[PDB]
């Protein structure tokens, strides 16, 4: 590569990161969070606890 | 796909026999790993000296 500090854009070094989510037989264990609300009392509601 | 290991400790006095007690044993650990375990075996750690 010719990286050289006045090179425009299309030969500075460009940082590339590829990722592969897989489902395979194995169970799937990479994912994010869930978010929790407020939590209530006395109060006819419904729930996903 | 799941190995599951459940454990109990207790205090005895009797040497050989095992006691004529009842106790449960607690869930203690899951492992969400797939294996094809069909044999096991035992670890010492002989006194080498
Ligand atoms: C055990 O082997 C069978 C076929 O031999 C396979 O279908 C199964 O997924 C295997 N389980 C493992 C590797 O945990």
């Amino acid at each position: 590569y010719g990286f050289q500090p006045t090179n425009g854009v299309g030969y500075q070094p460009y940082r590339v990161v590829v990722l592969s989510f897989e489902l395979l037989h194995a169970p799937a264990t990479v994912c994010g969070p869930k978010k929790s609300t407020n939590l209530v009392k006395n109060k006819c509601v419904n729930f996903n606890f | 796909g799941y190995f599951k290991i459940y454990s109990k400790h207790t205090p005895i006095n009797l040497v050989r026999d095992l006691p004529q007690g009842f106790s449960a044993l607690e869930p203690l650990v899951d492992l969400p790993i797939g294996i094809n375990i069909t044999r096991f075996q035992t670890l010492l750690a002989l006194h080498r000296s």
